[PDB]
């Protein structure tokens, strides 16, 4: 969700 | 309070709409910070517009306020490099790699490691995650939809989204009861006032 | 009196500017074409914001309207030019002396050759003609007095340099009397009511 | 005196 | 004297072409001016190697030595520049405009201008002179066949195109009988004679 | 007494040295892969041409033959991407980095992405390892330490370092004796014989 | 003869 | 001081 990745 | 005057803004931006001032009332929506406006967002970021796009954003949120603006943020950065990497502009996707993405290494390094050695891939889709990267146009898309959802969530933004609906020219009318009122002060009226300006109020005599 | 419409822009422009919504009042005199903002065009010179003055200059007159906004644009496009020369942008400077200075080579077939020759100099101030230039902050400054000149005499900026004279919030004061006529009109009143919005017209019950 | 409305390097 | 000398350079010239050692033949073509390649210079000028072609010509002649000169490498830069214009490489193109064609503007100044102007063309095929121009394949070709025409009529060339004919592996013949005198001169040797080196003279005892 | 060729190419290096043709000289030195000029190479690592000496150490080694040779490949290759970061042409590094740098992740992962990483650094002093580096001229002068002894003892140089040493002009000196073997042969001769060329054997005839 | 020295377009 | 082959900085 809010995670930051590719 | 001023959230009447708040609501002249949103009349101002319909008369602008009307006299088909398009420029002039996205800097409003942007300066104001009243209304977001997603049809011309959507139509930036398809353009690949990147730097109105930030300019535009920048009117609401900034990279740090809260998760929600700043995933928003990062993944915009995020597709502007992978552009950069795909037209095999090196010397652009280095330049993006430290203005624009080197906020988020503080936060993450790991990420900030992985992001940087895509440099060296011959194309990015070697690597699994972005393996299905398929075109510019197909990008922006998925990615939009994505923002869309990451905006109606975001906390600042969450009461900026729906226009109020008004009559057409809402300050037109407004205008005209104006011209009424001072009117009505006029000892000696003639039935058909004729009003000389906006600028002063009219008299009769 | 003639537009309601001409009038209601310059109200609008007054608030905007009260507000300091500074790059959406200059949108406005641009895209209504109404009013040029000298102030404004003389600061985004001396800035050398190029894209923007000639964006600007764009909402009153075309390049090749006129003698005088014909001169006025080939002053901007030759400094333009000229700077990219001084800092050695070759790359840049073609790239000007292409897209921007082409179209003043219909006129003066020989003086486009002679500006194309000045890539081959070491300083352009081997030229003769040029022999008094330098450096870039003085040239704009000695530029911009001629500008001034070009504008103010260019029929079509002629009767646009003037802004009308208001008291402070003349559209503040005057969506206070819509207000006055809209409560004036029900029955029965309350002595001081509360308004519920600009968006629809308030009555009393 | 009137304005130089020419187009020239000067 | 010089005579002889020079012909050494020719029996090393063949000693390299033998061993295959390509880029030390023309080096030394090159930095001795005995003797021009046209095959070499054809072959470097098709693959547009520019660089190493007015470094390979510098062996011979200067660009003012005399009149076929002058066209030669004017013909050469001309052709490089084109090319950049038509990779659309201005920074490049200006680049050549100044370094390379400038020492040509002093005895033509028109020319010059002319070519300068070509800058801001869409396509300098716009230009009614060079209106014939495609590809860079075929336009290379046609200025080759008028570099040949040009060099073989150069004075400066005029003894360096043909090398001399000779009989395989001359160097390695004389060497050969060096050996042969040294050993004539011996005292008592058998007809083995051992050989050692070539780096002193050889003697059969000790 | 082993190799005429090889020993020949000595003679030709030594005669080629005496006239001055330094670019033939290291050519011949590159192509026939014989002597290692380790005073040719400081020269050239100094100056920092970098085409150069992988050009002329090509002659020798390719990149992966052994660990010295890759050790060596590997350090050059490391100073020019430093280098292209220093004077902040960051297209240049990741070119580098691509084209040079690459070949050695295999072996190595973890490393070409520390390398990697270094582009996104303000300064790569900042890194502990590189904190110690520069001027330009003096990270070049501690490398090249380094490279001699790299190459002193990797196999396929080690046997290469030393030029035999002779008198001057030996090839000149070994061409008069074939000279002199020639006109030996003579049924007989001219007074002072007259040589007229070394392309064909003289002879003497009234 | 021919060959024409002269340097133009 | 003897033998480095170590590949890195
Ligand atoms: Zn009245
Ligand atoms: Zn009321
Ligand atoms: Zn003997
Ligand atoms: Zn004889």
């Amino acid at each position: 969700e809010l995670d930051l990745a590719l | 309070m001023s959230s009447l005057s708040r609501e002249l803004v949103f009349l101002i931006l319909q008369f602008l709409d009307e006299e088909k001032f398009k420029e002039t009332v996205h800097k409003l929506e942007q300066e104001s910070g009243f209304f977001f406006n997603m049809k011309y967002f959507e139509e930036k970021v398809h353009a690949g517009e990147w730097d109105e796009v930030e300019k535009y954003l920048s009117g609401f949120t900034k990279v740090d306020d809260n998760r929600y603006s700043m995933k928003i943020f990062f993944e915009i950065r995020k597709q502007k490099y992978l552009e950069a990497l795909d037209r095999h502009d090196r010397a652009k996707a280095v330049d993006i790699l430290v203005k624009d993405l080197k906020v988020f290494s503080t936060f993450n390094e790991e990420l900030y490691k992985e992001i940087t050695q895509l440099l060296t891939l011959e194309n990015f889709r070697e690597n699994e995650q972005l393996s299905k990267y398929g075109d510019t146009k197909s990008a922006r898309s998925i990615m939009l939809i994505e923002l869309k959802k990451l905006i109606e969530a975001n906390p600042l933004f969450r009461e900026k989204l729906v226009f109020p609906t008004l009559k057409a020219s809402r300050l037109r009318t407004l205008i005209n009861q104006s011209l009424n009122w001072q009117h009505q002060l006029c000892k000696n009226p003639r039935p058909n006032p004729d009003i000389k300006t906006l600028f002063t109020d009219h008299t009769c005599t």
